[PDB]
């Protein structure tokens, strides 16, 4: 919103921009503990393997 | 915490009361009978108070 309202004052500002990175895609792995316990798996071993 | 042999789930809220609370209830503060908090600020050696 601030960058938008700044692009509307080119008489005083220019090349306004962020100095960072924009969000990217990320892969989420949702573990379920019910099954991990049923099958007798240690969440610790799971995450250590991963 | 565990899955009983009858296929039930033993959550944490079932055996423990969970809430948000101070890391320590030892210290308490009041300002003219009014609930309050605050910071006691000291000086580092060699600095000026003002």
């Amino acid at each position: 919103q601030l960058l938008a309202e700044a692009a509307k004052h080119p008489d005083m500002l220019t090349s306004v921009r962020p100095n960072g990175l924009e969000d990217t895609p990320q892969f989420k792995i949702d573990i379920d503990q019910e099954k991990a316990q049923a099958l007798g798996v240690s969440i610790n071993d799971i995450n250590t393997t991963l | 915490l565990k899955v009983n042999q009858d296929g039930s789930r033993v959550l944490l809220r079932d055996v423990a009361k969970i809430e948000l609370g101070g890391e320590n209830y030892d210290i308490i503060a009041e300002f003219n009978g009014q609930p309050a908090s605050g910071l006691g600020i000291k000086l580092a050696t060699g600095a000026n108070a003002l």
